[PDB]
């Protein structure tokens, strides 16, 4: 019914600044304007994810959060950098240290205040909000440290509402820290306990599909970005569009998650770079075609929400989304019955005649977690870099008690490959 | 005497909304409120309308939901004007597909002012006789609100029946997974509430519009039309006056044998698209699976009470000389212990349709209601599911979360339990 | 047979007479008791003045199922009542606690972080 | 001396108010009251210019008793001689005589006495009545034990209507008269029992009357009672008294039950033969069909016979007419009882009611005889009885009004008793 | 010698207004004036009927009750309907039910006393009341619930005076409520005891007079109750007309009924729809024609009243009786002497020059009493809607204890054919 939108860190911020702008041209806003479009939707929707402000004008809700000025002012100089409301911005100033413990303790805690600050307008100006959702990345600090901290001082404010976030899980290759690891177990742990869906978006999924799949070379931070901002733009529209559900996020939770937990999806989209019915069902539901590095093969689909973009007869969607649930029959748990819902939105993307989008509970995640922890207990080993953390405060145990947390939730989903 | 509607839930409203929509077509009533159509001052059609005013023609409803959204569907498009702006009541906050939300968390808050307003609506009753809920089985506000209606409304109203007519989920037209849960939670709190309740299956009509009605891919407002009529030819008993089916005790004292039992099948006569059928023929339709009502078989379950309920233009004389030849060419199936039924009702209004509607205009119409042992097909095809998900807690959390009890679960499916058995315990 | 015939009386209009033909030839109502005419009104009393001491009877048991039905059906309403709200205020206070054991549960990694915040300001 | 009427029940009183007006007509009384010792037998000399009659009439409902302060005679009799009862006796001897009888026999047995007051020398009492049939049994019982109490010796006669299938009113009639005539019968000196069906045969064979009403059969037992009662009316010998009666007729105080046969009964339209022979007639008075009480006495046998003449006649026939009727007819006397034949012959030629049935005679003969063979209706009357009650068919009406099964068993246990005493005289 | 009539309940009712217009056109009444005929005879028993009020005027001595406007104001609206005194009908207001309970217990004894009120207030004016005469249906609860419960409030007021009743025990065709067996025996109980004479008019006869010998296609509750009406008049006659007997209803009891218990005549018509003596009497004693659903075949009849119409001689009458009982001299028990009794009126009904009519004491009733309790005993089998009654305040074995009860009378009139 009215939701906000925190986007902290730089990974975060640039992937939300995207976000802003495909959302925003979907819906037609100028740098500030408010309307230019001969489609007329649109602004039904508008109400969710843009609170507006006297004359034309329509404004996101959005808090923009980071410990130093440098990307922030890279929103404001660049795509629809003059749209967001000038103090909805909070400046670190401060180091942020690729560090989850300052971000998350020492210079996070710092600033966290003038942050909920700034949200405790947004929401308490919503007239009746719906919940927050939160963009960042999960190894490097400012992000995810921040960032699981903020969503621990969210809850507890707002238990109440529901808690979404698009957190990007990194990798060995395109990264940087070789601490990276170690930054994302810690917001791993964190965010199982206190977000109620969380959409996992591997990079090295990301990096792996623009080059074993698209012969992009060299690929930026840039194209990459694309993929992320186009999968958000899949993953929101029923939020933000038409009347056909209405789709609660809460609703969207509820029907998601049988087990508190493992409130943890895959996504995945149909055409990519910078199309049918049947050769776009199958794209959606291809492996090499995920958002997150798993293979949906090992591992089996609890739940799965889908969602087709631009006119053309569901007659077919029915008859094929059908047909993949006996192409496949095996891989859906026959323990929840109807565990595929797919809905149909009948107004494009930027560009695009026909596309589609897949929201997937598979315990194929099982995959990427234990990944992680596998280059983490391989490095905690002997104790590496951690004196980074102990020294700032934090506890030699507390890195184990993460370790064993998140050790829990690989095994819960290998739990369930059940009867 | 009179006759109050309630409608609950995205699906009770839009179903209500369109037989409303029926109800005022079948009695000349221009969306505009007013009839130049025989009049009134402020008996006949007044079983369902107040006449306010001078001009006016109010349905007697109220139309509950915890959104806005569908309700505001109603103050937007013409009818806007038939109800009052106070009988359509809205929650700012969903039920989010939960009973338990419905029932104990944003239910507890709004059920004050309805049961209210309900009352406001009794005030001007000369002798108000009962209650029809509409409702969805499955789904949030459906189950959980129509439930703590129901107890609360049993408490204010002592005798007054309560007639529920609930849409039972259907795989291919839903909207939650954990659909199943709310069905059975509901259905047991609100089963020793009500008099008398009519199933729809969702599947089933669902079917009808693929069959007869030749709609490639139905809509919700496809298949509410055809609700419309059924429930629309049920009611129509008690809005003309019409020879059989008189008042609200009368009309079921003929359909329910046993306190619980309360489920009959329904059966709609002729069903056919724009762009006549004999007496006889439509008789023998009312027993045929294809044009059922509740997705089953009472070819192989019993039957315990039976009601052919004819619309239009008929002599009984035919009647008679049809019922007499569907038990010599077909499956008899009466209960041990119970006459052996038809008791029948003629209305002579002809039956109209909904103008650029899907079907058209007949001469004749029948609408058959019994009480089979059958109609606990869907009483446990809903269970099964149940049974295998709750077999891991598989949604549980939710409904404790927002305050429920492990233990409630167990007791409300241990209810169909009983229910499936006490059916089944009935045959000869 | 051929008579002999005496004759009794002669009179002013009339004439009597035997006529013997052949020889003749061989060898307390008191009253008391109309004390019978009331003691058989003594049973048309005895039989009317039961079969009304009858409805008498057949009387006081609608008193008792007019009375019996009010006597259940209250049963129900004030039973259906408290059925409820001692099954919503065992709800109510279910959730809440349920809240709060979540808030306990984030209060106590928040007394956490001020734990070892102030324990930087130990390292040197 | 004198001699008071009491006629109860619907049959009592038609009966009576049919009769009445034969002796008025017999008498030359016009309806008013006036004419322009003797008749002073039945009638009482009131006032100066009337002549009203010695009479009582009850019933239970109006209806009857109104009819008769309704047409003509309306003035003879005096308005306090009738008496009524506004619910009826709804044809049980129940009802009659304990229930809606209790109630109005003070009344009736006070006016009775109002007419004995002026009365030097009053003799008996007449009591007309219906043997079936409600007030007819029951009423008449209770006024009988009554009358038998405030009036010592003075005899009482009556003349019973014994019921018959074919012109009856009821299906409990039988219950009745056995119930009646078990009380009744010793409270009473000499009986003149009247078969309906009887009469109805006379006025179907003689009087030519295709379906014969009530007030058909009325005027005809009118006849035969004013023949009775001639006696007595108009003073002549035998049967001069009403103490006569029994003497003659009743050798045995419970055999009260003589059989009567009128005489001549011819219609008007034969008003103009040749008239009957003083043989003929007496010839007449031995015939089954010109009987009275359906039965026949050829087979049965005789214990006391009463020729009683009216009309104009010289005993020298009466002689040599019974004569003849030994030589070439049915002697049949029993034992122990010279061979009667008392004969009574009045003057009085007999006179019939104007636009009658039956025509003017010269001479008419009466015949009262105590045969042994009357007892041929107390079986027919009993066999129905007994087998009704074998069921307590309706038994329970009775009990209702408050009566005792054990009555209805020593009722009938008298008739059997009766029945024996009878046919004992014989064989 | 004067009598009161209670028209409870629609069937009642609606038999009432037929029975009231009839006889009220033998005797000549306008809607509300007196009279207008030129026979005379007419008003010497219009006594019996017909209370009168100032001016000229007659209004019979009528109460009609009902539990619901409906079927008054279409007695009000329709025939003799302006002719009944104004708060001489007892409204209802409340539900009926179709439910014996109901109209027995709570919604009907509810009502009663106003009803009372009324009957206290005509009998207690009536000169010489003889009593009452009462119709109305013994399955649905209005007429055979309020009805039994009537009677059992005047008995007890009126002890003493006479209890009649045209009730008509029905049938599973033409007919509507599965539940009717319940209603009728519960009622069926309740006459045995509290009534002196009940005349049996079945609608399963009624009905097939009307199409196994009439030609009626589609028979109304209209044609049907035509019958009834017909059969009342005929009944009725010897009470107000003549002073051939004179009839006192009671008179017509005790003569009637040689047991308390069985009081239960089954009437029988001469000519139908909307004539010889010979062929009158045979038509009258035809089976085929009686007005109760059984055949004065199997059962003999106990005793019998018979009542003729018109001015023809009786010569023949009695002729054409007298033979009846030699062509059926079997079928009269023989331990009841004379038993049978009729009479003759020479005033005819609406039309018809020659009609005749039989009241009939036959255990051929057995017939129909057995085969009620067989649907009966067939339905509180498995208890089966008796909780439309349990619920209302009854006793579960109040229906077996009337059950032992009537089951009792059938084995009575089985009882009597004996020797
Ligand atoms: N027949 C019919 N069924 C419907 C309709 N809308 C929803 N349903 C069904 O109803 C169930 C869902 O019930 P809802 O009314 O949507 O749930 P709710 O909480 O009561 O309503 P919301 O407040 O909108 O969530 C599913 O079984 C759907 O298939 C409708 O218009 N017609
Ligand atoms: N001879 C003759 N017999 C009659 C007459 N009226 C009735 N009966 C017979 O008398 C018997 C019926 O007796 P009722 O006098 O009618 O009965 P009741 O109770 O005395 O008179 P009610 O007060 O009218 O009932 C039947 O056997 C009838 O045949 C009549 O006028 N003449
Ligand atoms: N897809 C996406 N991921 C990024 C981007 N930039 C960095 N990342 C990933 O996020 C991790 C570090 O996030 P970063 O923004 O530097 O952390 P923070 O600035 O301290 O909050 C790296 O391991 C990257 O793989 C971005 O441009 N887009
Ligand atoms: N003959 C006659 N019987 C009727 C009539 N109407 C109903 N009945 C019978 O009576 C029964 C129901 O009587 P009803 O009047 O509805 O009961 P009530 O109104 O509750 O007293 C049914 O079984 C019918 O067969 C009528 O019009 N005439
Ligand atoms: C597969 O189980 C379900 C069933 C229903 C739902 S829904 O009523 O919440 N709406 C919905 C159905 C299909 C696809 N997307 C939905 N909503 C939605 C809302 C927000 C998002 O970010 C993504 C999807 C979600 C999951
Ligand atoms: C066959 O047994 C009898 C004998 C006499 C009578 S009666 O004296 O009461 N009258 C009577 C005789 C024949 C026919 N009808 C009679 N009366 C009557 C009175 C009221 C009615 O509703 C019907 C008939 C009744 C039944
Ligand atoms: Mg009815």
């Amino acid at each position: 019914r009215e939701i906000v939108h925190i986007q902290a860190g730089q990974c975060g911020n640039q992937i939300g600044a995207k976000f802003w702008e495909v959302i925003s041209d979907e819906h037609g806003i100028d740098p500030t304007g408010s309307y230019h479009g001969d489609s007329d939707l649109q602004l039904e929707r508008i109400n969710v994810y843009y609170n507006e402000a006297t004359g034309n004008k329509y404004v996101p809700r959005a808090i923009l959060v980071d410990l130093e000025p440098g990307t922030m002012d890279s929103v404001r100089s660049g795509p629809f950098g003059q749209i967001f409301r000038p103090d909805n911005f909070v400046f670190g100033q401060s180091g942020a240290g690729n560090n989850w413990a300052k971000g998350h303790y020492t210079e996070g805690a710092e600033l966290v205040d003038s942050v909920l600050d700034v949200v405790r307008k947004e929401s308490e100006s919503c007239d009746c909000l719906q919940g927050f959702q939160l963009t960042h990345s999960l190894g490097g600090g400012t992000g995810s440290g921040m960032g699981t901290l903020l969503i621990s001082k969210i809850r507890e404010e707002y238990p109440d509402r529901i808690m979404n976030t698009f957190s990007v899980m990194p990798s060995p290759k395109v990264s940087d820290t070789v601490v990276e690891p170690y930054n994302a177990t810690l917001s791993v742990h964190q965010l199982v306990e206190n977000t109620d869906e969380t959409y996992s978006i591997d990079n090295e999924a990301l990096y792996d599909i623009c080059f074993r799949t698209l012969k992009l070379t060299t690929p930026t931070y840039g194209d990459l970005n694309h993929l992320v901002s186009a999968t958000m733009s899949g993953v929101t529209t029923c939020l933000r569009f038409p009347g056909q559900l209405n789709a609660d996020l809460r609703k969207l939770a509820v029907n998601m998650v049988p087990f508190p937990r493992l409130h943890f999806f895959m996504p995945g989209f149909a055409p990519l770079t910078s199309l049918t019915v049947p050769e776009l069902t199958q794209q959606m539901f291809d492996s090499k075609n995920m958002m997150a590095a798993c293979d949906p093969r090992h591992g089996r689909y609890l739940t799965v929400a889908a969602v087709f973009r631009g006119r053309m007869s569901m007659k077919e969607v029915d008859e094929q989304m059908l047909n993949v649930q006996n192409k496949n029959s095996s891989y859906f748990v026959e323990w929840i019955p109807n565990n595929v819902k797919t809905a149909v939105c009948d107004i494009p993307p930027r560009g695009l005649k026909m596309s589609a989008t897949f929201i997937g509970n598979s315990t194929a995640i099982q995959e990427l977690f234990k990944r992680i922890s596998e280059q983490f207990t391989a490095m905690f080993r002997r104790k590496a870099f951690l004196h980074w953390y102990t020294g700032e405060g934090m506890d030699e145990m507390e890195f184990t008690e993460a370790e064993s947390n998140m050790n829990d939730l690989v095994s819960e989903y290998q739990q369930y490959q059940d009867a | 005497r009179e006759c109050i509607s309630i409608h609950v839930g995205q699906a009770g409203v839009q179903i209500g909304n369109a037989c409303w929509e029926l109800y005022c077509l079948e009695h000349g009533i221009q969306p505009d409120g007013q009839m130049p159509s025989d009049k009134t001052i402020g008996d006949s059609f007044n079983t369902f309308f107040s006449e306010t005013g001078a001009g006016k023609h109010v349905p007697r409803a109220v139309f509950v939901d915890l959104e806005p959204t569908v309700i505001d569907e109603v103050r937007t498009g013409t009818y806007r004007q038939l109800f009052h702006p106070e009988q359509l009541i809205t929650g700012k906050e969903d039920a989010a597909n939960n009973y338990a939300r419905g029932h104990y968390t944003i239910g507890k808050e709004i059920i004050d002012l309805v049961l209210d307003r309900i009352r406001k609506l009794a005030d001007q009753c000369t002798g108000l006789q009962g209650f029809l809920v509409f409702h969805s089985f499955g789904g949030g506000t459906g189950s959980g609100f129509t439930s703590l209606l129901m107890e609360r409304l049993s408490v204010d109203y002592g005798k007054k029946s309560k007639l529920e007519f609930s849409i039972y989920p259907a795989p291919q037209v839903s909207t939650a997974v954990v659909e199943p849960y709310n069905s059975i939670l509901t259905t047991h709190t609100t089963l020793e509430h009500s008099d008398c309740a009519f199933m729809v299956d969702n599947e089933a009509i669902y079917d009808i519009c693929r069959r007869n009605l030749d709609i490639e891919r139905p809509t919700y407002t496809n298949l509410n039309r055809l609700i419309g009529q059924i429930v629309s030819s049920i009611t129509a008993s008690l809005r003309f006056d019409g020879a059989l089916n008189v008042d609200l005790t009368e009309f079921q004292t003929n359909l329910v044998p046993y306190p619980r039992i309360h489920f009959p099948l329904a059966t709609y006569a002729p069903v056919i698209s724009a762009e006549q059928l004999s007496v006889a023929e439509i008789t023998n339709a009312c027993f045929e699976p294809a044009n059922q009502m509740v997705k089953c078989d009472p070819r192989h379950g019993k039957y315990m009470a039976c009601c052919l309920l004819y619309r239009g233009d008929v002599v009984p004389k035919d009647v008679n000389a049809a019922i007499a030849t569907i038990k010599t060419k077909r499956t008899i199936q009466f209960v041990d212990w119970c006459p052996t039924g038809f008791k029948v009702g003629i209305n002579y209004q002809p039956p109209t349709v909904v103008p650029g509607g899907d079907l058209a205009k007949v001469q004749r119409a029948v609408c058959m209601l019994s009480n089979t042992t059958a109609i606990a097909e869907a009483w446990a095809r809903l269970d099964h599911k149940f049974d295998l998900m709750y077999a891991k807690r598989a949604f549980v959390h939710w409904y404790v979360g927002e305050g429920m009890e492990e233990g409630e679960f167990s007791e409300a499916r241990e209810d169909m339990a009983a229910l499936e058995k006490d059916y089944e315990e009935v045959g000869v | 047979a051929d008579m002999e015939v005496i004759e009794l009386n002669k009179c002013t209009s009339g004439q009597s007479f035997e006529v013997i033909l052949k020889p003749p030839s061989f060898d307390p109502s008191l009253e008391e008791i109309q004390k019978k005419l009331e003691a058989a009104e003594e049973r048309r009393k005895y039989q009317e003045a039961e079969l009304l001491k009858h409805l008498a009877e057949k009387r006081e048991h609608e008193r008792e199922v007019i009375q019996k039905a009010i006597e259940e059906n209250n049963n129900f309403i004030k039973m259906a009542k408290e059925k409820l709200a001692q099954k919503m205020e065992s709800n109510k206070e279910n959730r809440e606690a349920h809240l709060a054991a979540m808030l306990e549960r984030l209060q106590e990694k928040d007394k956490h972080a001020e734990e070892v915040r102030k324990n930087k300001e130990l390292k040197e």
